[PDB]
RNA sequence: AUCAUGACAGGUUAAUCUUUGAAUGCAAAUUGCGCUAAACUCGAUCGAGAAGCAUGGGUGUGACAGUACUACA
RNA sequence: UAUUACAGAUCCUAAUUGAAGUAGCGAUUAUCCAGGCUUGUAUCCUGGGGGCUGAUGAGGAGUAGGGUUUCUGGACAACUUAAACAGAUCCAGAGUUAGUCGAUCCUAAUCUCAAUAAUGGGAGAAAGGGAGUACAGUUGAUAUUCUGUAACUGACAACAGUUCGCGGCAACGCAUACUAUUUUUCUCCGCCAAUCUUAUACCGUUGGUAGGGAUCUCUUUCCUACAUGACAGUACUAAUACCCAGGGAAACUGGUCAUCAGGCGAACUGCGGCGUUCUGCUGGCAAAACAUAGCUGUUAUGUCAAUGGCUAUUGGAUUGGUCCAUGAAGCGAAAAAUAGUUUACUGGUCACUCGUACCGAUAACCGCAUCAGGUCUUCUAGGUAAGUAGCCUAUGGCCAUUG
RNA sequence: GAAACUCUGAUGGAGGACCGUACGGGUUAUUGAUGUGCAAAUCAUUUUUCUGAUGUAGGUAAAGGUGCGAAAGACUCAUCG
């Protein structure tokens, strides 16, 4: 960046909208506990390698 | 010499995302190391029988193929 | 005062196309303005000299100018300058005149056998 | 052992000719049946080759980068053909030319391009006319039957006496082999270890083995003096 | 020249599919778009990612019956297209926005 | 943005059916500038206060005139 | 939504079937660069979309090339 | 009937001791005092001292790479070698606007298919080639992209008015088509050295007026400000290159910093020709912008006059030297010649696609990490001095660092 | 000075010339500091080079009994007889 391609930009979009906390209502629905979002990361710690 | 200082100028990318594999496509050599694109046949060897069955059928959706298993259950039961 | 100024275009390096000059604005702010390229303009074949009566601008913006200012009026107007055209007239006359006089010569010489 | 620097020139990755600024292949026009006049448009210098080239025009204008005899000038009229007279410039078949005279860029086969006697300050000499085969002496000493129909430029090639002046500095030879090809600088075989070269190894630097080898000797093995019917100081003869 | 003996694909589709209604998804609700409506007379919309400015200008005209002056086209970090559509001087952008709501 | 010397040539440029407005504007040395807008260019006309009164009348009636 | 004009996390079959991939209009680290008789569909004669257009080989159909063979001029 | 009894295998996996509240809390300029917000600050903010960085700066900006780190609001379980209301941390929302900047288009080194009835096609550069944009304003984050104002380039349409080739001895000037073939030019090219000169910066002699700083004494003082974009025009001043007309050169003359030039035509004269630079005068243009003064958004005045650089950088001009080194191609554009077909020229609409935030090492890249390492480039102030050294200081940025 | 030429001063700016800058290229010495490092090769002072056989960036070529090597068995992703 800048000067990213479009299909590069498509991946970086999907990588940041997927990065969030898990919703509250799944724990209320299924009753499971201790499920983490796997595709959470931090930009500084883990690099994507894409 | 060969350690921390020489890690500095490591900014170029040897491999790039591959269309068929989507995973390690060699930019200079232009071949997907994992799948062999663009060779029409897809890369696997019998020495990597472990790593092959991660890629091969069953791993994905099987949209067309799962309904053709399900027919053959009904006909013989 | 601080009179230092950034490059505006996203190319960093100091190539021939990316060259700047500092300029005062209306607003008392120094700023990069980019230098358009130099043009040599039409030299001649033979010798290798500058022809007169035409600007060295780009040949693309030479099209936008009038058909007057694209050329010089003579035969071989753009390509050849003056004295080289004089020499071509003198040689291409006397090459053809010697060849024409050769046809007069071989007409006149062979008639001596009859008389 | 490893593969030796003599063997590694074949595979041809870094050992290719630096052929970028070279202006073109120096040869005659093709044969095509008398006499044809040709103006020297200009004489130019191409990199690598020590001789000049002279670009001719056989005016359409058909071009030909012919290699340059000495005493050619710009806007001379060169005359390729049989019935062209003798000047330094002109391109005659070997039927027509007198014996005991110096010629340049002589062809082996007719209509070829030009083969023997091309480098700067060289010339094939003509011995005598047999019948079909005009016998000529090449610059080395060797003598060659060549057919009388095939062509040769008249006179000696330009740029003579370039090795008369030595190159004092390693830098002058760096710029010499930049135009040509990578083959320099040369590390000597004794200096290298035994795996790298045949002559290498040992506590004290020395060759050890006879250092003079057959035509039958293999790749890897042909190093040093190949099939040397004499050695040492060539005193007389 | 070529002429096939039968149609290959006989079934034509039922509607346009790539429609005026499915180019323009709907308006964007932010604090920036609120200012650009009031000040510059300039709307904002989420758009299809393959839609051009020529497609948007015609599609905006067919729905709301106002021919736009300019269209300027972002693709966001969310990877959906945003279209800043300037309306002309006569119509007010608040009056078009109140109809939609 | 070109300048035009002659007051006669200005009135030829005014009556083209290109021009959208003329702008009257006071200047230094008690002059004034009549800035004719055209689609391409902006034709200015510097004048002295002798012939200032006549030129405004000369201008076509249809063309709008914005005073500053 | 209830003795049915029939609820939905049920099970089939048929539609619809985004960008890709043998991937196939030509390419590709690019949302790059093309082509088309009618019909289709909006668009007001003429634009657009929709849908076409790969290589190899088989049988048929047509066209071109030849001082290849031959007859009649 | 058996995957059947453990203290050891530098055994395997999982948890946990002593050492030990010990080693240690580094590197980076320097902190101090009063307020604000709070249960709570040396640390977060304000004000005032004292300092540091000291134009290759922890300044302002970009390639490659990172990928939301950018912005506003709320939050402190953890992390940022103590503390914390702070943060590049956590949470919720928001943000990247182009016919003119790039990509796209062309080829280079190089790679890959096809044909041989062929003489190629395609790929390959976000530093090469490459048509065309500038100023001012605005947001919490975007701007050569938005708004205002002024340009410019290309393609596709009809339509109105002109026009059917002339000037100069000459150099050349002025209003003229299209297809094709061939030929030539621009694009277009190494490195080094010298001289001259615009622009920008800086230092200067001469004054001046606006505001602010300083004052026991002295200083008609000190500081800030004194500015005009792309683009378009036509004056004569005066340059050097080259060419033309006259002129017709040894008692050789003219000329450079330097080499030099000339009967293949020098000096020299023309209110010669022409190209590139230059000075002045305008348009753009004061309506904007900035600084004072006053009124509640806007009204006043003002941004002036003269003329040097022995200083530097940049663009350009005029030249020289050097090489067994001679320093890209292609697309594209124009011209000319030779055929043939001819009337031409000047003056509404539209401009697709994709990138655009921020960092660029100083904590945002690579080194497992907020690592004294490493990694390409840009704008470059004053004084001292030979200085892009070292040392000191305005603009800008800072107290990075447990007490 | 009879000549062939050679004395003095300026002009000029050649050289793989010299001194010397850097967030340039190298890495000599203190066998300094560090050695539970800031660092799986660093830091300080000193030293070498600084228009060139120069440094450097991107693209591109060469692949494991091979490659490449101004040659140390060097280097070929902290790995190399």
């Amino acid at each position: 960046a800048a000067h990213k391609t479009l299909r590069t930009k498509r991946i970086l979009c999907k990588a940041m909208k997927v990065n969030r906390p898990m919703p509250q209502f799944i724990r209320q629905m299924t009753g499971v506990r201790h499920i983490r979002n796997p595709l959470t990361r931090h930009w500084r710690r883990r690099k994507m390698n894409i | 010499g060969a350690g921390t200082p020489s890690f500095g100028p490591r900014h170029n990318k040897t491999h790039t995302i591959c269309r068929r594999c989507g995973n390690c496509f060699h930019i200079q050599k232009s071949k997907c190391a994992k799948c062999g694109y663009p060779d029409a046949t897809m890369r696997h060897y019998d020495w990597e029988k472990k790593a092959h069955r991660k890629r091969a059928q069953g791993s994905g959706e099987m949209r067309h193929l799962k309904v053709t298993f399900a027919k053959l259950q009904r006909a013989y039961a | 005062v601080d009179n230092r100024y950034t490059l505006r275009r996203s190319l960093g390096f100091h190539t021939i196309r990316n060259r700047v000059a500092p300029v005062r604005t209306p607003g008392n702010k120094l700023v990069a303005h980019y230098i358009a390229k130099r043009q040599n303009g039409p030299h001649c074949a033979e010798t290798g000299k500058r022809i007169n009566g035409i600007k060295c601008v780009k040949t693309c913006e030479l099209r936008r100018m009038k058909k007057n200012q694209r050329t010089v009026s003579r035969p071989y107007g753009g390509v050849y300058c003056g004295s080289v055209v004089k020499d071509r007239i003198i040689n291409a006359f006397m090459e053809e005149e010697a060849r024409a006089a050769q046809e007069r010569k071989m007409a006149n010489e062979q008639k001596k056998k009859g008389k | 052992g490893h593969i030796v620097r003599a063997q590694r020139r074949g595979n041809g990755s870094v050992f290719q000719a630096h052929t970028h600024h070279r202006v073109g292949p120096a040869k005659f026009r093709a044969l095509d049946a008398s006499v044809i006049s040709g103006m020297v448009k200009e004489i130019i210098h191409d990199p690598g080759r020590g001789a000049p080239l002279a670009k001719l025009i056989y005016k359409g204008f058909d071009s030909a980068l012919v290699i340059a005899p000495e005493g050619i000038h710009t806007g001379q009229f060169i005359k390729c053909g049989a019935q062209a007279d003798l000047h330094i410039g002109n391109i005659l078949p070997l039927a027509q030319i007198p014996e005991g005279t110096e010629i340049c860029n002589v062809e082996h086969r007719p209509g070829d391009g030009g083969r023997y006697g091309r480098c700067s300050g060289d010339s094939c000499r003509v011995i005598g006319h047999t019948e079909n085969y005009t016998r000529i002496q090449l610059p080395s000493g060797r003598k060659a039957l060549v057919s009388n129909i095939c062509r040769a430029t008249l006179g000696i090639v330009a740029g003579g006496g370039r090795p008369e002046k030595p190159l004092l500095k390693a830098g002058n030879v760096h710029y010499k082999y930049k135009a040509k090809r990578h083959t320099w600088p040369v590390v000597c075989g004794i200096k290298m270890n035994p795996v790298d070269h045949r002559h290498g190894g040992g506590s004290h630097q020395h060759m050890g083995a006879p250092g003079t080898v057959a035509r039958s000797a293999r790749p890897g093995q042909k190093l040093g003096l190949i099939a040397s019917r004499r050695t040492g100081r060539r005193r007389g003869t | 020249p070529r002429r096939p003996a039968f149609e290959h694909k006989a079934v034509k589709p039922v509607s346009l599919k790539h429609n005026d209604y499915k180019i323009i998804r709907g308006p964007v609700t932010s604090d920036k778009s609120t200012v650009k409506i009031e000040n510059e007379n300039t709307m904002t919309f989420w758009v299809d990612i393959k839609a051009t400015k020529t497609e948007i200008a015609a599609a905006f005209n067919r729905l709301y019956k106002v021919k736009p002056v300019k269209v300027c086209t972002v693709i966001t970090s969310k990877f959906v297209k945003k279209a800043y559509i300037r309306l002309p001087a006569n119509v007010e952008a608040m009056n078009i926005a109140t109809e939609i709501g | 943005p070109k300048q035009v010397t002659t007051p006669k040539e200005f009135l030829a440029l005014a009556a083209r059916s290109d021009a959208k407005w003329v702008k009257v504007k006071k200047a230094s040395d008690d002059n004034t500038k009549f800035k004719l807008r055209t689609t391409k260019y902006l034709y200015t006309l510097s004048v002295k206060p002798k012939f200032v009164e006549l030129v405004q009348n000369s201008i076509p009636e249809s063309l709008e005139v914005i005073v500053l």
